[PDB]
RNA sequence: GUCCGACUUUAUGUCGCGCACUGGUUUUCAACCGGAUCUUUCCUUCUGGCUAACCUGUACUCCUUGUGGGUGCAGGCGAACC
């Protein structure tokens, strides 16, 4: 049953990330009845230093809130079946042009379609089981742009090692080096 | 601080967390929120009074954060916004009690300066809200339509 | 506009030196002979479906546009025919290295065609004097209503 | 005072104040230039060899010469724990 | 003074300022789940809670108006959330 | 009412240095101040600085290093030719060996010698030197 | 490369500012403006042109074997231009 649940399915890893999402299903009673309805939208791969990787599973957000219900579970799932791979659920927001002046009018590109708002959506959508509790931005004597995320001391276990993860694949959606915070 | 009508330069407000989504701890639905706000707006209260008793009451904290929208909106789009914005409509009150108070006893000048300083308040809102829209460009405030508009 | 029977006064409004026989076995409308004015605008349906005379009309009349072309907005139609379109617009003193607002009052002669409210911002042409004052057509009425666009609102 | 062929045209380059970076005028006779003795390892002040300080006399007149100090106490490690960088 | 970390105050220092005036503009405000001496049922409530907040449950007010916080009603138990 | 909140911005960031402070706390932190300031760090006269998110107009709060003598804005930023860059610098920078005009160009906010080797120039913000 | 001076009636070498004019600049370099580009990133975009251009690939290689370069026309490269 994977060909149904990517939309179009080239790139074989997606198939087995498919195959182990149908080896999922099959713990009925507590990860399925609701589960079969979750298409994708072409998972990526993000290299990792230090020998890991992370792989990047693109909702479609329509009902993304359904993935933040079940997605501790199925997260966990995955990362243990997946030896030394980490594993990702990332919306995919449609970011769309600046309306220069000189390009024709293309009805009020929506602020839920920009580029800063996608990429702090993205932000939000990179650590899901903890929240951003604030944020920071600073620039070092060069000139370049680094960012600080305070995240929640409490409820940080759902991590506890992922933080290079979503550093390295952040940085290969965007470039920008990032580094977290736990407060005391 | 800026307090148009009074040099008192207080600050008395209220900070809304930086959590823009709904606290973890919540366990009502958005839906249930919207119909228990479009029956709470049955019962005529004003969107302020709804979010106030929904704070009280309820582990609503704002209604734009649990339901992605904002009282007001959620009434327009149900079609039980009122005619006459609830901020208006309670400036008309006020100035209509003053104006009563006022002919009633008529040597209070006082009274008078309040009524004029309340007068210039609401020509100035119903000015912006007419540049909005939300009113007909032919609205207008003087003092037996004023009356009517109380009613 | 002229409002309503444009066959209205003491005289005959004919669209000058144009003849529709009446000895054709059609009985076709009439000859309403028209023009595209130029510069690259589009004569408005109205103005060849239009039964107005409007010997002024640049679009089916015998003035021509040509020269300068203002942008401005409609500021007071009540007279018949014509419109008044202010110009608002910035001066620089150098003195203070400072801009002043200015405004200037152009009226123009509008079309039956073209449908005018107070408020309306309007391209205007230059064009062969029409009167006293007017020295301009209208050619195009960009905001018809603009914000005027909804009347009503009822989810 | 680099003239064009490359040499010192001023005339002795003047310091600045090591608590706040600001310089320290000819007859500015408030600023005080302060040497802490060297330390050992037994306990012994090396003599001739000290850390040398200079607070401007602006800072002095605040009264937060001795707070700058302490900054500096506990940055060039001649001091512990004295001063807390976040208050 | 004169050398601070304007990005890391003392959690005293910090909740010792006022709100509005802190790093981050945060409420002093909480809520809590305060039950009523007479059902065991749950009812949440605005820490500062204008009107007499009631249980639907029966009519036995639990909170009183006041400037700053509610009174409570002398036999309920509140809960921190 | 507060009305060119890079004003505000600077005139703390005057008084904080004149008194000798070395951080200053910027309250109303728009696109202007965080542009300004990368030119001026650039340039040097200030440390590693910070914004922070406040989910409302954030906040800014630099770091000094004692290096700037007076910072300033022109509030009405003035229409300045190619040309009257000279003026302006002659008015306002104590001497051309060093200083800088910031001005808004074409190509963004930029020191009057970037404008003059750009070849460019808009309305005029502040001086820094 | 050209060669300027101590060097003086005049030439070579030596030694001089480390080049008085012509030159590569991936030896790094540094700027200092650019331009095209890929980033869920359009530059009014079409409607035909004209195809300027080869993804064409067709008859096939004219060339040491090697796409260095050619006689060459149906889909189809459009800013190189109308
Ligand atoms: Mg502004
Ligand atoms: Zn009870």
């Amino acid at each position: 049953p994977q060909a149904k649940i990517l939309s179009q399915a080239p790139t074989e890893l997606e198939l087995q990330v498919a195959q182990a999402f149908i080896d999922l299903e099959n713990n009925s009673p507590e990860l399925k009845a609701d589960l079969r309805a979750l298409q994708f939208k072409s998972i990526r791969e993000i290299e990792v230093a230090g020998g890991k990787k992370a792989l990047a599973v693109f909702v479609p957000v329509p009902s993304l809130a359904a993935y933040h219900k079940v997605q501790i579970k199925l997260t966990r799932e995955l990362e243990k079946k997946f030896q030394d791979r980490h594993v990702i659920f990332l919306a995919e927001r449609r970011i769309l042009p600046k309306p220069s002046r000189k390009s024709r009018q293309t009805q009020k590109r929506p602020r839920s379609r920009t580029l800063t708002a996608v990429h702090d959506k993205i932000l939000e959508d990179l650590v899901f089981p903890t929240e951003i509790v604030g944020k920071r931005v600073r620039y070092l004597v060069g000139g370049n742009k680094i960012q600080k995320i305070l995240l929640n001391s409490k409820d940080v276990q759902h991590i506890d090692n992922k933080l290079e993860s979503f550093q390295a694949v952040y940085n290969k959606l965007t470039g920008k080096q990032i580094v977290f915070e736990i407060p005391s | 601080m800026g307090r148009m009508h009074s040099k008192g330069k207080g600050m008395s407000s209220s900070a809304i967390p930086y959590s823009r989504n709904a606290p973890a701890w919540f366990k009502g639905s958005s839906d249930g929120v919207v119909e228990q706000i479009i029956k709470y707006a049955r019962k005529g209260l004003t969107p302020s009074q709804i979010g106030v008793l929904l704070r009280d009451a309820h582990g609503v904290t704002q209604a734009k954060v649990i339901t992605g929208n904002k009282i007001l909106r959620i009434l327009k789009s149900n079609g039980l916004a009122p005619e006459i914005p609830e901020d208006l409509y309670f400036l008309i009150k006020k100035a209509v009690s003053v104006r009563k108070h006022l002919e009633r006893n008529r040597k209070d000048k006082d009274a008078k300066f309040r009524l004029i300083l309340i007068e210039s308040r609401i020509h100035r809102l119903a000015r912006y809200y007419r540049t909005v829209s939300v009113l007909p460009p032919n609205w207008k405030y003087e003092s037996a339509t004023a009356s009517a508009l109380v009613n | 506009s002229t409002e309503l029977t444009v066959q209205s006064e003491r005289a005959f409004q004919k669209q000058p030196h144009i003849f529709t026989n009446p000895k054709a076995k059609a009985n076709r409308k009439t000859k309403r002979w028209y023009k595209n004015v130029g510069l690259g605008f589009k004569t408005p349906k109205t103005a060849i479906e239009g039964s107005y005379i409007d010997k002024k009309c640049p679009f089916t009349g015998l003035v021509s546009i040509r020269g300068k072309i203002l942008t401005g907005t409609v500021v007071s139609t009540r007279m018949h025919r014509t419109i008044v379109i202010r110009r608002d617009y910035l001066h620089y003193v150098p003195k203070y290295n400072r801009y002043e607002k200015r405004h200037k009052n152009v009226p123009a002669h509008v079309s039956p065609a073209f449908r005018v409210q107070v408020g309306d911002i309007v391209t205007v042409g230059q064009c062969r004097p029409i009167s006293k004052t007017v020295r301009f057509n209208v050619l195009k009425v960009a905001s018809a209503t603009g914000k005027a666009n909804k009347q009503f609102a009822k989810f | 005072m680099e003239n064009d062929k490359g040499q010192l045209v001023e005339l002795y380059v003047p310091r600045k104040c090591s608590a706040t970076n600001r310089i320290i005028k000819a007859k500015d006779h408030s600023s005080v230039q302060i040497n802490i003795a060297q330390v050992d390892e037994e306990g012994r002040a090396i003599p001739g060899e000290y850390v040398t300080y200079a607070l401007s006399g602006y800072i002095r007149a605040r009264g937060e010469a001795d707070d700058s100090l302490n900054r500096l106490a506990q940055q060039d490690g001649l001091l512990k724990n004295v001063w807390s960088y976040s208050r | 003074v004169l050398v601070q970390d304007l990005l890391h105050p003392t959690a005293a220092s910090e909740a010792r300022k006022h709100k509005l005036k802190t790093l981050v503009q945060s409420p002093r405000s909480h809520f809590l789940d305060v039950k009523c001496p007479g059902c065991l049922n749950i009812t949440t409530v605005f820490s500062h809670a204008q009107t007499a907040v009631t249980c639907e449950s029966c009519s036995t007010v639990l909170c009183t108006p006041t400037g700053g916080k509610a009174k409570l009603s002398e036999g309920t138990s509140f809960r921190r959330k | 009412t507060r009305t060119s909140v890079l004003a505000d911005a600077l005139n703390a960031i005057n008084n904080a240095e004149k008194t000798g402070k070395r951080q200053v706390l910027i309250r109303p932190s728009s696109k202007v101040i965080i542009k300004f300031l990368q030119v001026m760090q650039k340039h040097g006269y200030i440390g590693e600085f910070e914004y922070i998110d406040d989910h409302r107009s954030g906040k800014i709060v630099v770091q000094l290093n004692g290096r700037l003598n007076k910072c300033g804005v022109i509030s009405p930023r003035f229409n300045v030719k190619i040309a009257d860059v000279e003026k302006w610098t002659a008015n306002l920078l104590p001497a051309r060996q060093f200083g800088y005009v910031i001005l808004t160009t074409s190509a963004g906010i930029m020191d009057h010698e970037e404008a003059h080797r750009k070849h460019v120039s808009g309305k005029i913000l502040g001086f820094v030197y």
